Order: structure tokens, then C-alpha cells, then sequence
């Protein structure tokens, strides 16, 4: 047994790997759920900031998912839910920010305010119940009202009718938000047309 | 058993291009050998069949299928048969392996967008972008495109393979003042990478010749929102009674969407001083001398590979002012040290690289190339009796043995020894230089790649601009290497004759070596 | 010394150099008449508005020679090398495109030396060099004034100097002053080239094009000079009576004319002529010394240079797969009298042949113009040498998709 000295010095590649070589030659080896878990953790300290090559979090999902199964009897089952969702709230930071850079660039060559109104989208629609839904969803309202000013004289009215629906579901979705201001300018100034 | 004569060709199913242009491309006529390549690799391989014109156009939903019909005593009709499906959009572009680089700094530079419409020439575009880049490795890219006929989309996979660029002197290439001065959440003792900015600093340190500091940077997206980027530099140097050098630089770059989008501008701004007493190797002997300069350059660049270029040019066209004080603006050894408190010239220069492969490439992608080389050079003045003392150019050798000093520029000539067309009291004020070199590499790799080359060159410099002549030049021819290393620029070995003599002496010529350091 | 040795350069300009880039090279010459809109021509700037729309040509050359020198029983040869053109060219509207180059005018080289010894025991030595030349560079325009019809002019800046030196020395005596007087003569003005080409659509797969080229006389701003050197060494440059002269020199009218035909793009053939008024122009010095003035008259005189080519190119097949289909085939031949006048008789009477290909490089439409020649100038007087010369040329046109837009 060596994994949890190397998990003690920090080294959690080593640990890992001492780990899970253990319970995949063996389904508990002779640790059980001390070394699943372990390693669960392991996987997780190694991980990027937000906008890295995130190779090792898909990895920690499916991982901790299947230790969900092989020991559905653990304490340690909560231990991996709120672990799962912190790593679900990253993969969706990455794509916000992916969104985010197409808002800032804007009308340059390309489009790219349709652009960030699909790829925040898909975000919303990849991870349902994020904690960003707020800004993922103002952000669609924002490159709406975007796209509605910069979209050729025939096709305007109804970018800004997409434009007030949007604001008509951001307030259903969320009666009560510190992001109302500058949606009801937007508001003001779309339903006017 | 098969038929041999091509009776009749036909189409079912085109709507997106006309029925005789398609006759065209599959390139057949009735009464004509019936074959099967000869219809499929026109039609399903090569780079303007059929099958291709659909999908580099962004058809991806599409297949195809020769219909033989009336097989009867020599011959057979054809028929083709297609399948036209909706253009794709594209629905996401996934990255990977992008180890030490946000992908905040990639993102910026695809063509692509999700919500547009595919196409060919944009993504090779992106990938060509990428290459040029030099954070990744240029060989070894491919996408993983997938598509998706449910929602009628593609998504695009772009798997990266990193490489990390860094050399006494300093190299840092993905350095981020935004992480120094503020780290995002945990610096964990490494330095601030990131954005794709860059740094680096150089000195010598030998003090009892040379001593030299430097630092430089480099913001190729600044304010993070559009391509215009910034530069800033500074130097200083002391050489043994010594001579005193040291400055600073600002500038600014721009693309451009006049003649292309591969045109950039750049605008830069310099200021130096020099600091003499009883030196000698300069005409100034005793003083202290200023320059002020703002220089325009217009350059296009469209190679492939930095380091084994295989198609595309380099062209660059640059003039470089210090205002005018002899006329109104500022009006009024024997004398010489003196009128040169402020220094005056205007500098013009025009550089074109030219790469072609002679084997196809692609196919055997190892490949052979030929280049090509031309540059000129002129240092004009306002006024015939204030020319500069500094800035002339330096030519003969490898070039590099030149930034032992700083008040001069210096041209690699080979085959002629070292700084030998330009001697003491010879400085150039003009100067040109050509070059055929036909290239082959060795190996191509992510930590080191090695070309063999041999060359045909010939140039010249001039003390008087009046006698510029790009017509008689000194001329030479050899053989050489390079190397490229994992931690360390390019090192080579370059093997010159040459045959022509200078001032009328021999001693130059004929057999020579040069050993290059760097970068050319 | 970069691109002759003939000793005729002794007179002149020294010898013109065709501006032939790399087709017209192999094919005897035939710049006037030809629309071959792959390759650059400066000779006729109507030729430029044949360009493919979104492309960009960029052109240089160089040349390789081996000249066989004979005369009075004696024979000789000397070999040498040089660059001689070098040119962009792109298009600024469905009806206009323009170029940008640099190109050779005319070159001198020769040194020709001598080892004597008196009957009274003294050795002498003498030596008599030349180096220089003319050059120019130039900005043209072409444009389409009616669907047939093409004009264009080029305006070129026009510098050089030409450097022409004789010695006398003394070998073996202990100490002396030798004597050396060099010519020189800067030259830096303009010129102007005009030029226009009308093609013909015969039978509906072939087509006939004929051109005409025309450059006005003109009087060259210079710097003629006299120097004479005394007592210069291989340590002392001794001293120099410099001698400024109020010299003139001109350029003659030029005309050319010719034609190319064109058969399913696979043929061309054609021919040219032109006539340059060199016996026409004014050529002279003002001075008090007769010596100089007598050398100026009898190296600064002329006769009318005419020149007769005639060449084609071929090109099999070329949708079929085999590289040899692709190759551009070329030949020509071509006949000169040189504008030498050597004692009052003209000097010179030259001949040439001339083949060469037009390989391409594959997925891409640049271009690499291996050529060579043969080439055998007669001299018409005994007294006067003979040169059978053989030069070997290389030429890429590269070519790329510069100007496309999304």
C-alpha cells in the first residue's frame, strides 16, 4: 500500500495511480472506498484553471460517476455529488468564457454576436442546472439586442421581437435579479419597435 | 469481363452547378476508353472533382454513384447519380491540448464561427493562422470534423500538440503581465504565463570589453478586443576611454483589408543617444549625439511553416525619417563632430523571400524546396555635407559578428570573410544583395528539425548612394546545414567560394566559412 | 566585369542588353507581339493588361556564358555569369494593370593588356580597362481602351556610369611614376516608353495578335569627366588633374513592330522587327584639348541597330497525366547589326539560336524558364576579333492568389 503517502505529499499523480491500479486489478484491492475515493479526490486536485485543456475533468466525471455504482452504499456518495457539480460548473465556465470573447470581439470580420448567443445556448442546454444560468441567460439577451441593431433593414423586426422574448424569459426564469437594469433599457429601447 | 467504349454520360440530381461544367470537370467525351478510375478519382479523389466541389463548398451531406446502363457489345452508358443535401452550419469547435496556453489566446485567431456556414478555405485559413502562430507545433494538425445529418451541423475537433519556446539571454513567449501584476488564483510559483504576450531580455556581462542590458515586449492583441498590437523595447551597452549607446522604442501594428487581409502595417516610434570621448573606430571622436525617428512599414507574409517554409512569400517595404533640420525647419577631421548634436537621414529598404516546392508536397510532405532572396538598401540625405554617422549599413560574412556593436546595421554576405566590402572609412550607404537556395530537410520534428542547403549569392555595398549599381556584384556559391534546437535557436554551418575580388585584391575570397548563431 | 568581356564594349554605351525575360528569351526574342499572360514583359507595356485576375507575378533571372574569343591567330576564352532583370506585376481593375521593375541597358567589361620591350633595353607594360554600365528602373501602366485593343506607357528613371581607364607601366624599374587616365561618365535622367497591341479572333479557336512599340529621341543630363593619375602605386595614390567637360549625350529613336499567332492554346508563333536611329543623334564635346576631343568623337560614334527574330513555343496536351505534356517547348533564332562604327566602316554583324522549356511546378502555377543560347558575332574588318559565346539561363516566375477577398 502507497497511495495515501503520495496523497499526504501532495503528488497526486503518483497517488492516483497507486490508487486506481489497485481497485481496477482487483475491485477493492484490499482499501475499498478509502482508495476509490482517494483517488476520486486526487483526479480532482490536479485540476486546470478554467480555460485550459480540461482533459483531466471529463475524466474525474465518468470516474466518480462509476464510483457511484460500485459503492452506492458509501457516505462518500454526497462527497462525489458536490464534487461532480463543482466540475460541471467549470466545464460551463469554459464555455461562458468562449461566449464572452465573441461578445467582446463583436461585428469584426465573421459575425460573432450570433455566434455567442448559440454557443451560450448550448451551454444552457449541455448542463441544465448550473449555478450560471443567470449570466448565461443575460448574455443572451445582451447579444440579442446586439444583433438586432447591426442586422439588415429587412430582417430587424424580428431580431428585436427574439430580442423581447428573451427579456419576457429571463424575467419568467428569474422574477427577481441584480441583472434587471440594463435589460429594461434593453426592453425600452426594442419595444419600441 | 468488362466493356471497353464510353457510349454515353449523363447526370440526375444537380441543382448547385451547371450540367456542361460538370461534363468539363469529369473531364469525358463520347467515344473514349471506358475505364473506372478515370470517372471515380475524378470524381471521389482529386482536388476538383465532383465530389469535392459539394464538399468544400460546405455540402458535406452528400454521396454519389456511377450508374452503368445499355451494357451492351463494346459499350457502356453512364449515368451519375447525387445526392444534394442542406449546407452545414457549424454548432461547436472543441480544443485540445493546449497544456500552458488559454484558449482565449486560439479562439481569437480562427476563422471559423460557430453559427456559419462551412467551408473549406476558412478552415485551412485557421489552420494556416494557427501554424504561423508557433505556440503549437506546425506539423502534426489535422481536424477531427464531425457531422451531425439529424440537425444538419458539424462540430470541429481541433486537437493541438504543444511545444514550449524558451532559451545570457531570455526567451519567455507566453508571458502575461495581466497574471503578474494580478494572478488569477493561484500563481503556485510559476511564472505568469498566458495570453500569448511575450518577453525578453539579453546582455553581456564580460565588462572588461563588452557590457551590454536589454529588455524587450511584445502585445500582439492589445486591449484583448482587436488585432493591433504594441511593442516597446530599450538597450545600453558600454565597449572599452569607451563608448557609451543606449535608447528606447515604441510602436504599433495594424492588418489590413485594402489589397488582402494578409497585409499589416506597423508604425513605430525610436529614440537614442550616444556617449563618446577619444574613441576611433567611428568618425565622431568627442560628444554626444541624438536621433529621432518614426518609420512606416508595409509588409505581407503568406508561408505556411516558420521554420521549413514550403509555399506562400514574405514581402516588407520600409522608409524610416529623422525630421529635416537642415532646411528652414532648423536652418542655420575639421568640422565634424560638430552639426552632428542631431543626426539626419531618411532610410529606405525593400525584402522579399520567395519559397516554391519542386515535388508537389503534401503527398511525401518531407518535400524539396527552392527559394529565393532579394533585398535593398539606401541611406539617403537631406543635405550633401550632413550625412549620418550612424545607422550605415555593414555587409561581408555571417552578420551576426555586427551586434557586437549597436550603431550600425549589419548584412550577412557569404563566401567574403567578415565585414569586408564595408571597411573603415568605406561605411555604406547603399547596398543590395541576391539569392537562389534550394533546400532539403533532413527531419521534421516538435524538439528539432535539420535542412541541407546549397546556394547561389551575390551582393555588393556602396559609400556613395550616386554609384548604386544592383547590376555588378560581388558573387558567390556553396553548401551548407542548419540545426534547429529544443532549448536553443538555430545553430548551422555554411561552406562559401567566392570568386570575385574586392578593391581589387584577392585576399577576401575564395574558400570561407560561416557559423551562424540564432536567427538570420 | 559582371556581364561581358567582348572588347567592342571599348565603344559606346558598351553592348545593349535585351530586357528579354525568361519566354521571350528561348524564343529568339519576340517580346512586341506576345500576350502570354503567365510571364512579365516589359518590352511592350500593352502586354500587361493580360494578367488572370487575382494573381501576382513576381520575376527575376540570371545567366550563365562561356564566350570563345579568336583573332589574328589567337584564341582565347573567358566564362561569367550575372542577374538581369528582376519585375512585379499585378492587376488594379477589370481594365488596367501595372508593373514595377528593375533592368539592365547596357554593360561594359573588358580588360585587354600588353607586355612590350624597346631595342634599347627598357620593359613596358600597358593596360587598358573598362567597367559600368547603364541602367533603369521603371513604374508602368497598361489599360484596355476597346475589347481588342490595349495601350500603356512605362516611365523609367535612367542612371549609370561608364569607367574607362589606360595605363602605362614599367616593370622592373626601381622607382617611377606610371601614368593612367581614367573617363568617366555619369549619367541620371528619364525615359519614356510607349506601346500598343490589337489581337484578332481568327476562325474561332486560333487568334492573331499584332503589336508596335515606340520610345522618343532624348538628351541625357551627365557629368562627363577627364581625370588624369601621375605617379600612383601600390602603396600612394598619387595625384589626380581632375577635367570637367561640357559633354552631350542622347538616346535615338527607337520603333518596333511584330506579330504572334495563336492556335487552341497550344501553338504560338511569331516575329519581330525594330530599328533603333542611333546614326541620327548628336553626340559631342566642347573643349580646348584636341586629345580629348578626338577620343570622345571616335569612341562616342554610332550606325542604326536593326534586329530580325522570329520563334514559337509549344505545349502538347496538357490535360493529360504525364509531366511531359506539361512542359512548355520553345525555340527561336534572331539576327542583329550592332550600332558599332570602328575607323569609318561599321564593325559587326551578329547571329543567335536560341531554345529552352517552361517548366511548371505542380499544384501551383509558378514557373521555372531553363533556356540557352548560341550566339556568334563576325567581326567585318580584319583587324577585328570574332566571338562565338554559349549562355545557359535561369528564370522562376512565381505566382500566387494575392488579391482574393471573402
Amino acid at each position: 500500500m502507497l497511495g495515501m503517502s503520495y496523497y499526504n505529499q501532495k503528488d497526486y499523480q503518483t497517488a492516483a495511480q497507486t490508487f486506481i491500479t489497485y481497485f481496477n486489478t482487483y475491485p477493492r484491492g484490499t482499501f475499498t472506498e478509502l482508495a476509490r475515493f482517494h483517488a476520486g479526490k486526487s483526479l480532482f486536485l490536479d485540476t486546470p484553471e478554467p480555460r485550459l485543456d480540461q482533459s483531466s475533468t471529463y475524466q474525474a466525471i465518468q470516474q466518480l460517476q462509476m464510483f457511484m455504482e460500485y459503492f452506492p452504499n458509501s457516505t462518500k456518495k454526497q462527497e462525489a455529488q458536490d464534487m461532480i457539480f463543482a466540475l460541471q460548473d467549470k466545464l460551463v465556465l469554459k464555455e461562458l468564457y468562449s461566449a464572452k470573447l465573441y461578445y467582446n470581439l463583436g461585428n469584426y470580420l465573421g459575425n460573432n454576436y450570433e455566434s455567442c448567443v448559440i454557443t451560450a445556448q448550448n451551454a444552457l442546454k449541455d448542463y441544465p442546472y448550473t449555478d450560471y444560468r443567470e449570466e448565461l441567460s443575460i448574455l443572451i439577451l445582451r447579444a440579442r439586442h446586439e444583433m438586432a441593431i447591426y442586422s439588415v433593414e429587412d430582417k430587424k423586426m424580428d431580431r428585436y421581437r427574439e430580442t423581447i422574448d428573451e427579456y419576457y424569459a429571463f424575467k419568467n426564469e428569474f422574477p427577481e435579479s441584480k441583472y434587471l437594469k440594463e435589460a429594461e433599457k434593453i426592453f425600452n429601447e426594442s419595444q419600441k419597435v | 469481363g468488362q466493356k471497353y467504349y464510353l457510349r454515353n454520360v449523363t447526370w440526375v440530381g444537380n441543382t448547385l452547378y451547371p450540367s456542361e461544367q460538370l461534363n468539363f470537370l469529369l473531364r469525358m467525351k463520347k467515344g473514349d476508353v471506358y475505364n473506372q478510375k478515370l470517372l471515380g478519382e475524378r470524381t471521389s479523389t482529386d482536388d476538383d472533382a465532383i465530389g469535392n466541389l459539394y464538399y468544400n463548398n460546405g455540402y458535406l451531406f452528400y454521396n454519389l454513384d456511377p450508374v452503368e446502363v445499355n451494357i451492351v457489345g463494346d459499350s457502356i452508358d453512364l449515368e451519375m447519380r447525387i445526392y444534394e443535401g442542406r449546407q452545414a452550419t457549424i454548432n461547436k469547435i472543441n480544443i485540445s491540448g493546449n497544456d500552458r496556453l488559454y484558449e482565449n489566446v486560439v479562439r481569437r485567431e480562427l476563422r471559423i464561427r460557430p453559427g456559419q456556414l462551412f467551408s473549406k478555405d476558412d478552415l485551412m485559413r485557421s489552420l494556416r493562422e494557427i501554424q504561423q502562430m508557433g505556440h503549437f507545433d506546425p506539423e502534426k494538425l489535422q481536424p477531427d470534423i464531425q457531422p451531425d445529418p439529424v440537425n444538419g451541423t458539424v462540430d470541429i475537433g481541433l486537437p493541438l500538440t504543444s511545444k514550449a519556446n524558451d532559451q545570457l539571454s531570455l526567451k519567455f513567449t507566453n508571458f502575461s503581465v495581466a497574471n503578474l501584476l494580478r494572478p488569477g488564483e493561484n500563481y503556485r510559483g510559476i511564472l505568469p504565463q498566458g495570453d500569448g504576450q511575450t518577453l525578453t531580455i539579453s546582455g553581456q556581462t564580460n565588462a572588461k570589453y563588452y557590457q551590454s542590458y536589454s529588455i524587450s515586449f511584445f502585445d500582439p492583441w492589445f486591449g484583448g478586443k482587436r488585432p493591433n498590437s504594441l511593442s516597446v523595447s530599450a538597450f545600453f551597452s558600454v565597449q572599452t576611454k569607451s563608448i557609451k549607446m543606449w535608447g528606447l522604442s515604441l510602436g504599433w501594428g495594424k492588418r489590413l483589408k485594402w489589397p488582402d487581409d494578409y497585409f499589416t502595417l506597423s508604425a513605430e516610434l525610436a529614440y537614442q543617444r550616444y556617449n563618446l570621448k577619444d574613441w576611433q573606430y567611428f568618425p565622431v571622436t568627442n560628444g554626444k549625439c541624438n536621433d529621432l525617428s518614426l518609420s512606416l512599414t508595409l509588409a505581407r507574409n503568406s508561408i505556411d511553416n516558420p521554420i521549413f517554409p514550403r509555399t506562400g512569400s514574405d514581402f516588407s517595404l520600409s522608409v524610416q525619417l529623422t525630421p529635416p533640420y537642415s532646411l528652414f525647419d532648423g536652418k542655420d577631421q575639421d568640422n565634424m563632430n560638430k552639426l552632428h548634436r542631431w543626426v539626419e537621414y531618411h532610410k529606405w529598404k525593400f525584402k522579399a523571400k520567395t519559397y516554391t516546392p519542386l515535388m508537389d508536397y503534401i503527398a511525401h510532405p518531407k518535400c524539396l524546396v527552392l527559394m529565393t532572396r532579394t533585398e535593398f538598401g539606401l541611406l539617403g540625405h537631406y543635405n550633401k555635407y550632413k550625412k549620418s554617422p550612424f545607422g550605415t549599413f555593414d555587409v561581408g560574412g555571417d552578420g551576426m559578428t555586427g551586434y557586437s556593436s549597436y550603431a550600425t546595421e549589419s548584412i550577412a554576405l557569404r563566401g567574403y570573410e567578415n565585414s569586408s566590402l564595408t571597411p573603415y572609412g568605406k561605411e555604406g550607404y547603399a547596398y543590395a544583395r541576391l539569392g537562389i537556395e534550394l533546400r532539403y530537410p533532413l527531419m521534421l520534428e516538435t524538439s528539432t528539425n535539420i535542412y541541407v542547403l546549397g546556394f547561389l549569392e551575390a551582393g555588393n555595398a556602396w559609400h556613395d548612394i550616386s554609384k548604386f549599381n544592383p547590376f555588378d556584384l560581388k558573387r558567390s556559391a556553396g553548401i551548407g546545414v542548419r540545426i534547429f534546437l529544443p532549448m536553443i535557436g538555430m545553430m548551422g554551418i555554411d561552406w562559401g567560394y567566392g570568386f570575385d575580388k574586392i578593391n581589387g585584391s584577392k585576399e577576401y575570397g575564395g574558400s570561407q566559412f560561416h557559423f551562424i548563431l540564432g536567427q538570420e | 566585369q559582371n556581364n561581358t568581356n567582348s572588347p567592342y564594349t571599348r565603344y559606346g554605351y558598351g553592348d545593349l542588353s535585351d530586357q528579354s525575360f525568361g519566354n521571350s528569351k528561348a524564343m529568339g526574342g519576340i517580346a512586341f507581339g506576345l500576350r502570354d499572360g503567365a510571364q512579365i514583359n516589359p518590352t511592350n507595356p500593352a502586354s500587361y493588361t493580360a494578367i488572370d485576375s487575382l494573381t501576382f507575378l513576381f520575376e527575376g533571372g540570371v545567366s550563365l556564358q562561356n564566350m570563345n574569343i579568336s583573332g589574328g591567330g589567337l584564341k582565347l576564352n573567358a566564362k561569367n555569369a550575372s542577374f538581369d532583370y528582376l519585375a512585379m506585376q499585378f492587376r488594379l481593375a477589370p481594365w488596367m494593370a501595372m508593373s514595377v521593375g528593375l533592368l539592365p541597358y547596357s554593360n561594359v567589361g573588358y580588360t585587354v593588356s600588353d607586355s612590350q620591350t624597346t631595342d634599347n633595353g627598357l620593359a613596358y607594360s600597358r593596360s587598358f580597362t573598362g567597367d559600368g554600365g547603364l541602367h533603369q528602373m521603371y513604374v508602368g501602366a497598361g489599360v484596355k481602351v476597346l475589347k481588342n485593343l490595349s495601350v500603356g506607357v512605362n516611365a523609367s528613371y535612367f542612371w549609370g556610369d561608364i569607367t574607362r581607364t589606360r595605363g602605362m607601366f614599367y616593370p622592373g624599374t626601381s622607382s617611377y611614376d606610371s601614368y593612367q587616365r581614367k573617363m568617366v561618365t555619369s549619367i541620371s535622367d528619364y525615359k519614356l516608353d510607349f506601346g500598343a497591341q490589337y489581337t484578332q479572333a481568327l476562325n474561332k479557336k486560333s487568334s492573331l495578335t499584332i503589336g508596335a512599340v515606340y520610345s522618343p529621341k532624348h538628351k541625357l543630363n551627365n557629368d562627363y569627366t577627364s581625370i588624369v593619375i601621375m605617379g600612383a602605386s601600390s602603396s600612394s595614390y598619387g595625384t589626380e588633374y581632375k577635367d570637367v567637360l561640357d559633354a552631350t549625350f542622347e538616346l535615338p529613336n527607337t520603333f518596333g513592330v511584330g506579330f504572334t499567332y495563336n492556335y487552341d492554346k497550344r501553338l504560338t508563333v511569331g516575329a519581330d522587327y525594330s530599328l533603333q536611329q542611333w546614326s541620327k543623334t548628336n553626340f559631342g564635346v566642347v573643349t580646348s584639348d584636341e586629345n580629348v576631343r578626338q577620343d570622345f568623337n571616335e569612341t562616342f560614334t554610332y550606325c542604326d541597330r536593326t534586329k530580325i527574330s522570329v520563334g514559337a513555343e509549344y505545349i502538347p496536351n496538357l490535360i493529360g497525366r504525364s509531366y511531359f505534356a506539361h512542359i512548355k517547348y520553345r525555340l527561336g533564332a534572331y539576327y542583329t547589326t550592332p550600332y558599332y562604327k570602328i575607323d569609318g566602316k561599321k564593325a559587326s554583324r551578329e547571329y543567335g539560336v536560341t531554345a529552352g522549356f517552361g517548366l511548371p511546378v505542380p499544384r501551383s502555377r509558378s514557373i521555372l524558364s531553363i533556356s540557352g543560347q548560341f550566339v556568334r558575332v563576325k567581326g567585318l574588318e580584319t583587324n577585328m576579333v570574332n566571338e562565338n559565346i554559349f549562355r545557359v539561363s535561369i528564370g522562376l516566375t512565381f505566382n500566387e492568389r494575392w488579391f482574393f477577398k471573402r
